[PDB]
């Protein structure tokens, strides 16, 4: 297939979204609900870009690239101005309510959200209301829980249901009062829970063994281990 | 508690003999010859604190030596570069006993924000050291605070009067630290101006 | 357009011109946020671009920079030829106001490009460390040693691959270098340094590596007839600290505190052209208070340096008084930099963006005091020294030269304009808002003296202190910060209660923050010449390569050209008129 | 020489022993330390500290980012978690052999803990000493910033702080409520 990004050429897989495809050739677009392991559902409304009708056209819309096939011959922009606003306007209404909790938070330094708040270019806020609030669970001695930094990507319910086939973790509420976790205090019953730290963009599942003797992620020393 | 060099050995110190000794340290605190030996930033403040405005001279350390058998105490104040190490060796070696150093700010302490291929990381790598004062720079008054720390540190340290009689090794005292010292006043603290002020 | 806008200057006469002689086919235009046209040139077409550059209607004539960069972990070089390594020469035009990046791509094998010392003479020293840092061998070149590291070094430390912490440290080799240090002077032969004839008539003295001033502490070996010198070669590299490699090392904020030690008479005048061209890789456009800060405290420190300056050469000549009272002054200028910044002498207070702080409640108080203060000792010095006529017969007529000798060896600052050449960078390319301050360049005759680079830097003197009554009675009230996303760090307050700005902030003091990936310059005029910042981005948070140009390294290369045939005493006077220190001329 | 630069010579070094003597007859600039103690302005870097909040808690809360904000490294620390929840340093340890007094972790500091106060007498004898513990930094006041509160702003639950009770924030709502 071709895509035409920004006016460059590129030759993609006609069977991935914009978004895989767009992320395979170095191009970088912000995104929270998406993951190469669980797909698409077009939730946070974050990875937009402007597509055009062919190539000699200037008016375009705001679609989802995870949402939009890498179809042949595809025109689509990423740092077009209006994407670029809408993207930071996006970031800027996950912004609302999420607590002044980066410092005492264990995903600091390894946040997807600080990365694409840092990527939209969004540092300045003109929220000045309240933020809401939701109280932790027990989820047992792997996972600390902290619902106020949820987003509500849907990207937990999504791998621990659809994917690990988990019973005990779900979705309840309505409005900006969704919360996500069990609907009691217990242990996570599934063997694949700990996923969750990775799977989270934001700090809300986090290793609670990690948690005990924690250090950021550029104070470790890594390796490739089995 | 004292230590040796020629080990933790007590204070030794007839009472003729001790005040020799104190009037020994006496005159050899209160005239400290410097060496003109400049390295890096740290010396231009080093010249600073020569000068009228901070007037080192009150403490009879403005002589000010060109040569280093004329001179008492060697403040290394800068870094100490891979090539400058062996002539700071050379220098130090040229001086006679008693020779006192001062590392003078955060290159001459450990090498300082320089933690590269061709710094050698602190001047106590190679030669002994007396004072160390934090900085980059050091202010002026912190060189003379090092200068009177030189100068306790010199009081009550015991040193042979003569070579046909006595013992021969030098007795440097082991001396409580200035942050043990000054923990009492400095945990008091509780405020401080803003920095929005003069 | 904004000024720090992707440009390939495809508009400049010097395109054309190239294109005219050497064909379209001869070179590539790479379009940067440098400012200036970038040319890659063939290796083997090099001596005839640059003798075509020399030979142009209006031509450029002075060679500012050569060194070199490794290339092999630069992931983004699109546009541009295949290159294990590069070598860059930056040559200006003043005629033109114009200056040309030329580009020589090298492979890992073949790391060798001719020799540009025919050209220009300042190449001698430029390829010496180019070989010394990065292993690229100069054909043709007279002595090509290591300059920065001793000879008996093994690896060229700014490659990719060379480790920048510091090695263990063992008393074997330290005895092995004080007892070579010993027996230099009994094995010395002056083939390795470049001399000839050492005749049975010429002496070979060493001047000490230890030497008592500000200056420094280097040495110069001299060949001598009687008391005649015959020909000199600059032993340098003693007060190497790493600062490039240091700049791959540490993160665009952290390397500010490195910046400031450049040359530490000059603290937030080193600050300047690092902010500026980080902001060009930016984006970021100041706003107009900020360009005034900038401006004050670039011109308290000149203040600083030139009365250091002044003062140290009439110690050097032999009166010891002024230096006191120069020094009560620079305690004033202390005061207020202590008030504004927190700090004596290396500030760390530019930011990429701004500032670190606002400027105290009283600052103005302090500048007042200190501009009534200043030009009473100012008239006192001069008065009492600097007309006195053993300093001005010490200093007349002592390691003159013309304007041809100054563009040929790069020579900027007070040397360049006492030679007739009025080429300021506050002037002729303005940069932080220098086009809204009146003031005036003072210039020379023709003949760069000692006297007369001394009393330049008076005048100079005079002028920082009207730019610093322009900046107390008209200081914009604003921000002391940019709007701009990538501002490091972002203002305090918002910092301390908005979750964006704290995630801005927690990203940009911890990974650092991301530059996007493109090449940017900026010329400032420093307190000692023309200093420049030449900043690599590979898209990361910290520069791919950090390149630093000093004058002070121009100035002691010129050294033997200017003193060859007088005597020791017109030697060290004239080492108390160039005004350079060592960490500027090692880096 | 000739006899007019002679003259101009003896004069030039008559008004120099006039203006030297002159400076004689002036009025002293020295600073008596250490008897006259040196006035240094409110943000003058110097001798690093710990700060409390106005409650009489430490500010600290183990964040980590002074230590990878310095750029010689030398700030080590671990953090701690109380039964509460609330964050703080289970050690603070700071190299001031090191330390370039830049100011770049009080920059970096999210919540105003780390300060660099107006003080430079800190000379030692020992290179071991200028290794300053959490004993040796943390002191009884706030320091320069006196009535910020880092917990105040977080939305994390502490002790004396449940959710909902910082500033900007409403009450937990569950979603059990009846409420539509
Ligand atoms: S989840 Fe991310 S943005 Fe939210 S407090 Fe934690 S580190 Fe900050
Ligand atoms: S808890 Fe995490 S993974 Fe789940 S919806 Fe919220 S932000 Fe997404
Ligand atoms: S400690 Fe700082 S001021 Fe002293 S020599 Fe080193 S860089 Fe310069
Ligand atoms: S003042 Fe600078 S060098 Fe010292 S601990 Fe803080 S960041 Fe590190
Ligand atoms: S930046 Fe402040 S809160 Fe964070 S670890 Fe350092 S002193 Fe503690
Ligand atoms: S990644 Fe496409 S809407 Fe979430």
């Amino acid at each position: 297939a071709t895509i035409h990004v920004d006016g460059k050429e590129y030759e993609v897989n006609g069977a991935d979204n914009l978004l895989e495809a767009c992320l395979s050739l170095g191009l970088d677009i912000p995104y929270f609900c998406w993951h190469p392991a669980l797909g698409s559902v077009g939730a946070c409304r974050q990875c937009a870009v402007k597509q055009y009708q062919n190539a000699e056209d200037t008016r375009g819309r705001l679609v989802m690239s995870c949402m939009t096939p890498a179809s042949d011959g595809t025109f689509i922009s990423i740092d077009d101005e209006e994407a670029k606003q809408f993207r930071e306007s996006v970031v800027e209404w996950l912004m609302t309510n999420h607590p002044h909790d980066c410092p005492v938070c264990e995903e600091g330094g390894n946040c997807h959200l600080q990365d694409m708040t840092v990527m939209t270019g969004h540092s300045f806020r003109r929220y000045r209301f309240t933020k809401r609030t939701h109280r932790n669970q027990d989820l047992g001695p792997f996972i600390s829980h902290e619902m106020n930094r949820c987003i509500a990507c849907y990207r937990c319910v999504r791998y621990y249901k659809d994917y690990a086939d988990g019973t005990d973790l779900g979705v309840y509420g309505a409005h900006d009062n969704v919360y996500f976790g069990r609907p009691e205090d217990g242990t996570l019953e599934s063997e694949f829970s700990g996923n969750l730290v990775e799977i989270c963009p934001t700090g809300v599942f986090t290793d609670k063994t990690h948690s005990e003797r924690y250090n950021r992620k550029w104070d470790m020393q890594f390796a490739p281990s089995i | 508690d004292y230590t040796l060099t020629r080990e933790i050995v007590t204070d030794p110190l007839n009472v003729f003999m001790g005040k020799l000794n104190d009037m020994v340290n006496w005159g050899r605190k209160n005239s400290i010859w410097p060496y003109n030996f400049g390295l890096s930033c740290c010396y231009v403040e080093m010249v600073t604190s020569f000068t009228a405005v901070h007037d080192v001279a009150r403490f009879g350390a403005e002589v000010l030596r060109a040569s280093p058998r004329q001179a008492d105490l060697m403040v290394v104040a800068g870094t100490c570069f891979t090539k400058m190490a062996p002539v700071i060796q050379r220098l130090y070696d040229q001086m006679l006993e008693p020779k006192w150093v001062i590392s003078m700010g955060a290159c001459a302490n450990s090498g300082g924000m320089y933690d590269i291929y061709s710094v050698v990381q602190g001047v106590d790598k190679f030669i002994p050291v007396d004072v160390y004062i934090p900085g980059c720079p050091p202010r002026p008054e912190a060189y003379m605070q090092a200068l009177m720390l030189l100068q306790e540190s010199i009081g009550k340290e015991r040193r042979p009067l003569s070579w046909v009689v006595g013992d021969q090794g030098v007795y440097r005292a082991n001396m409580q630290s200035e942050r043990e010292r000054k923990r009492g006043e400095r945990i008091a603290v509780t405020n401080l101006r803003t920095p929005d002020e003069i | 357009e904004p000024a720090w806008q992707t440009r390939d200057h495809l508009d400049d006469p010097v395109i054309g011109e190239l294109r005219n002689r050497f064909g379209p086919d001869a070179f590539t235009v790479q379009a940067t946020r440098t400012g200036v046209p970038v040319v890659w040139i063939k290796r083997e077409q090099l001596l005839e671009v640059g003798d075509f550059l020399k030979k142009l209607p209006k031509p450029y004539v002075m060679l500012f920079d050569l060194h070199g960069m490794d290339e092999r972990l630069r992931t983004h070089r699109e546009g541009l030829p295949a290159a294990d390594f590069s070598v860059f020469y930056h040559l200006i035009s003043i005629d033109r106001n114009r200056d040309i990046m030329l580009k020589v791509a090298l492979a890992e094998n073949d790391l060798h490009v001719p020799t540009f010392t025919k050209l220009f003479p300042n190449a001698n020293w430029y390829e010496r460390e180019t070989w010394d840092l990065f292993g690229i061998t100069f054909d043709g070149h007279p002595n090509l040693r290591r300059i920065m590291m001793p000879q008996t070094w093994k690896g060229h430390p700014l490659r990719k691959d060379y480790p920048a912490r510091a090695t263990e440290f063992s008393p074997f080799e330290l005895t092995k270098a004080k007892q070579d240090l010993e027996m230099e002077a009994l094995t010395f032969k002056p083939e390795e340094w470049g001399m000839k004839r050492g005749n049975e008539d010429f002496m070979f003295l060493n001047l000490g590596p230890n030497h008592p001033s500000a200056h420094g502490a280097f040495r110069i070996v001299l060949q001598l007839d009687g008391e005649e010198i015959v020909d000199c070669v600059p032993d340098i590299g003693y007060h190497h600290r790493g600062a490039e490699k240091m700049g791959e090392r540490q993160s665009w904020h952290s390397y500010i505190p490195y910046t400031d030690r450049i040359e530490y008479l000059g603290g937030c005048v080193n600050e300047m052209p690092y902010v500026l061209a980080v902001e060009k890789l930016a984006g970021i456009t100041v706003p107009d208070r900020v360009n005034v800060i900038r401006v004050m405290l670039s011109e308290l420190f000149r203040i600083n340096s030139h009365l250091l300056y002044i003062s140290t050469f009439i110690q050097d000549v032999g009166a010891m008084t002024p230096v006191f009272f120069a020094f009560t002054d620079r305690q004033k200028i202390y005061d207020l930099v202590e008030a504004i910044t927190g700090f004596r002498m290396h500030p760390a207070w530019f930011r990429i963006g701004g500032v670190a702080h606002d400027l105290p409640r009283g600052w103005d108080r302090l500048l007042r005091e200190f501009l009534d203060w200043m030009p009473k000792r100012l008239a006192s010095y001069e008065k009492a020294a600097l007309q006195n006529t053993i300093l001005k017969g010490r200093s007349q007529g002592v390691a003159a030269y013309g304007a041809k000798e100054a563009l040929e060896w790069g020579t900027t600052g007070a040397g360049l304009r006492a030679t007739g050449i009025d080429f300021d960078v506050r002037k002729a390319r303005p940069y932080s808002g220098y086009e809204n301050f009146d003031f005036e360049i003072p210039v020379g005759g023709g003949v760069s003296d000692c006297y007369t680079r001394v009393m330049l830097k008076v005048e100079e003197l005079r002028q920082s202190l009207r730019i610093l009554e322009q900046c107390l009675n008209n200081m914009p009230e604003g921000p002391f910060k940019a709007d701009h996303p990538l501002t490091t760090p972002p203002p305090k307050e918002r910092t301390l209660q908005h979750i964006e700005t704290l995630i801005t902030h927690f990203l940009q003091v911890s990974w650092g923050p991301v530059m996007p990936a493109n090449e940017s310059f900026q010329m400032i005029e420093a307190t000692k010449g023309i200093n420049s910042y030449y900043l690599t981005s590979d898209g990361s948070t910290m520069s791919y390569r950090t390149r630093v140009r000093t004058p002070s390294f121009a100035h002691l290369q010129q050294i033997p050209a200017a003193i060859r045939g007088s005597l020791v005493s017109d030697l060290i006077v004239y080492l108390g008129s160039i005004d350079f220190v060592m960490s500027d001329v090692d880096r | 020489m000739t006899l007019k630069e002679l003259l101009v010579g003896f004069g030039t070094q008559v008004r120099s022993i006039w203006m030297i003597g002159l400076h004689a007859f002036a009025k002293r600039e020295t600073r008596m330390y250490p008897e006259e103690p040196v006035y240094l302005p409110p943000r003058y870097r110097g001798r690093i500290v710990l700060t409390r909040d106005p409650d009489g808690e430490e500010r600290c809360v183990a964040c980590n980012l002074c230590a990878v904000a310095c750029p010689v490294g030398c700030i080590s620390l671990q953090k701690a978690e109380t039964k509460d929840g609330r964050w703080y340093p289970e050690f603070f340890r700071i190299n001031f052999s090191r330390c370039i007094f830049c100011g770049l972790c009080e920059e970096a500091c999210p919540t105003t803990a780390i300060q660099l106060t107006p003080d430079f007498e800190m000379g030692e004898y020992k290179r071991q000493d200028l290794v300053y513990e959490k004993e040796d930094l943390l002191i009884s006041g706030p320091g320069k910033y006196p009535e910020y509160n880092f917990y105040r702003m977080a939305g994390m639950a502490i002790d004396g702080k449940d959710k909902g009770e910082a500033e900007n924030e409403a009450k937990p709502i569950d979603v059990k409520s009846l409420l539509p």
